[PDB]
This record gives C-alpha cells, structure tokens and sequence, in this order.
C-alpha cells in the first residue's frame, strides 16, 4: 500500500455490483415406522421387538 | 497407532501468521476500505479521526488529543504483553 | 463384514469433521484476496504496532 | 436394525441442526438485507450494501446482494486541518485534498471537490496543537454576498 | 470395540458442531469489528468500538 503520512487514496467513480449467496433452509422430511424397518411385518419379530 | 492418525490442516501456521499479518497492514494503512473494495491508503491519525466520528466523538477531539491518545494505545498494548506473559487461564478456551 | 456398512459411515462422518476444520479456518483468516505489506517507515502517528 | 436406526436418527438430529442453523441465517439475511439496509461488513455481501433480494430454492433461498464498489481511485495530498487565521479548521463531512497546487474539500467515498468554506468547515481552537496542518484560505459566502 | 468407536464419533460431530459456530463468530468478527468499525453493543469489546 502506497501509504504515507500525507497521501489519501480516493475513488472517482463506483462499480455497482450483484452477488449471489445461497443458504439451506430445509431438508426433507422423512418418516420411518422403526417397527416395520426392523420387523417387516413378521408377528414374530414385533413381540421380540 | 491402534489405526487412529493426526492428518495435517491445510494451511500452516506460516500461512496463518501471513493472512493475519496483511489483515494488519490492510487495517493500519488503509482503515475498512480495503474491507469493501481496494485498499486506499490514509494516514493513520485521519482514519482514528473517522473512527472518532463513527462513535458521536468530533475529530478535532482525537487531532487535539492525538499524543495522549497514541500514549494510551501504546500503554494499552504493552498491558497485553503483561497479561499473556503473567496469566495461566486467558487461552483456557483453547487448551480445552 | 455381518455387520455391513458400519466403518464406511463412520469413517465418512470423521472424513466430513476434517474437511469442515479447513473450511473455518479459511472462511476465518482468508478474508482477503491481496497480502498487504506494511510500508517501511513505520510513522502511524505515533500509534506503535511492533 | 436397531442400531442401525439409532444411527440413522442420531445423524439426522445432528445434520438437522446444521440447517436450522443455516435457515436462522437465512431468516437474519432476509430481515437485515431485504427488509432493511445493513451496515455490519460483510453480511450482505462485499462492498457497501445497497438492497439485496430475496430469490426461492430447492429446500433453500438465494439473496442477490446489490453493493456499491469504489472503482477508480487517485492519489490526492491531505491534512487533517486547514489553518487560517490563527483558527483551526476541521471537514464537518468529508476531508480535505490537494490536486498539488488547490485545496478542496471532497466527500469520502466519492470524488467531488468543493471550494473550502465556513459551510463545509467547522472551527476548534488554534494552529497550535493540530499535527499535519497546513496554511490555507477558507473562503466566507456572507461577506461578498454583502460587498 | 464398535460400540466404543460409535460413541467416539458422535462425541466428535457434537463436538465439530460447537467448534463451527465458534468459527463462524470468528468470520463475523473477522468481518465486522477488523475490517469494518461496529456499532453493535459489545460485539467487538466493551466500550465504543
């Protein structure tokens, strides 16, 4: 930087500029019957269960 | 040694001391412009002046306080020194 | 092997944790695209930065 | 398949944090930077913000972030003080520039010199105490407006 | 042994989560009281920034 105790730096003229942020907001939502997962429908495994 | 392994970060702490060493120099030279865009050069009592302002203090308060004010900076920075050097439990949030 | 996918999920969570430690530390420090030298004569009106 | 439920449910509890942090974020980015005109550097985006909008996601939002950018710059000489008449004068907006010969006072952020006067400046004590200052006219508009 | 190493790594994503929004306090302060000048109450200190 070209800095000294008497120099200043100023802008003539501007650049408007468009930028884009992008940001997660949700996930889907996903269900599970844990007993159907674990015991597929056997009577079996769900008294175990 | 039981299959666990340290892998290394990407930047060093080489690499580290030279991003914050040009946030520094950035800062000190140029204020917040080169926060926003390229860096302006401006002295650095003119941009503690604009700090000045930024707080409802008028600049003439600094410009005619200007050594005082450097002298409590200055004061202020060696405490930091004498602080880290003394203390056992300012870095307690690293070391944890 | 009975135990199927177990290690490849665990070891893609810790892989996961490891590339995250790289991204703070850029998102923290690489703030800027330029590194910024400190002129020389150090004359910060009377401010000292050593 | 039970601990592979738990599994499962455990890395959704903690993947599910991760976004609700994300959507407060987002939720901060559309009060602060399309509901208002944020000062705080960076938030909205890089250079001085003006407006953002707001544009729909899959399961996400994305802000265009309109900003301001100082683009040409040029090197001017300048001092924090104008001495006058034994008074000290200060910018009550802006600063003070010299094209190498003139003295001018501009606005910070944009070059427009103006001609130094007792409306742009304000006066606090003398030539004495101020380091950097330099000797110049400030020009008063009351007394040719009366001669 | 499994059951150790389920643990450790849970421990260790909870744990990446707290170190995350630390680093993402950090960035803001990065942003926000070294390359800017804040006006938000003890966000960079205490007293007027």
């Amino acid at each position: 930087v070209a800095y000294s105790n008497n120099s200043i730096a100023i802008p003539t003229n501007f650049t408007i500029s468009v930028t884009t942020e992008i940001l997660p907001v949700s996930m889907t939502k996903t269900s599970v019957d844990c007993t159907m997962y674990i015991c597929g429908d056997s009577t079996e495994c769900s008294n175990l269960l | 040694f039981n299959g666990l392994t340290v892998l290394p970060p990407l930047l060093t702490d080489e690499m580290i001391a030279q991003y914050t060493s040009a946030l520094l120099a950035g800062t000190i030279t140029s204020g917040w412009t080169f926060g926003a865009g390229a860096a302006l050069q401006i002295p650095f009592a003119m941009q503690m002046a604009y700090r000045f302002n930024g707080i409802g203090v008028t600049q003439n308060v600094l410009y005619e306080n200007q050594k005082l004010i450097a002298n409590q900076f200055n004061s202020a920075i060696g405490k930091i020194q004498d602080s880290l050097s003394s203390t056992a439990s300012a870095l307690g949030k690293l070391q944890n | 092997l009975q135990y199927g996918s177990f290690c490849t999920q665990l070891n893609r969570a810790l892989t996961g944790i490891a590339v995250e430690q790289d991204k703070n530390t850029q998102e923290v420090f690489a703030q800027v695209k330029q590194i910024y030298k400190t002129p020389p004569i150090k004359d910060f009106g009377g401010f000292n930065f050593s | 398949r039970l601990q592979s439920l738990q599994t499962y449910v455990t890395q959704q509890l903690i993947r599910a944090a991760e976004i609700r942090a994300s959507a407060n974020l987002a939720a901060t980015k559309m009060s602060e930077c399309v509901l208002g005109q944020s000062k705080r550097v960076d938030f909205c985006g890089k250079g001085y913000h003006l407006m953002s909008f707001p544009q729909s996601a899959p399961h996400g939002v994305v802000f265009l972030h309109v900003t301001y950018v100082p683009a040409q710059e040029k090197n001017f000489t300048t001092a924090p003080a104008i001495c006058h008449d034994g008074k000290a004068h200060f910018p009550r907006e802006g600063v003070f520039v010299s094209n190498g010969t003139h003295w001018f006072v501009t606005q910070r952020n944009f070059y427009e010199p103006q001609i130094i006067t007792t409306d742009n400046t304000f006066v606090s004590g003398n030539c004495d105490v101020v380091i950097g200052i330099v000797n110049n006219t400030v020009y008063d508009p009351l007394q040719p407006e009366l001669d």
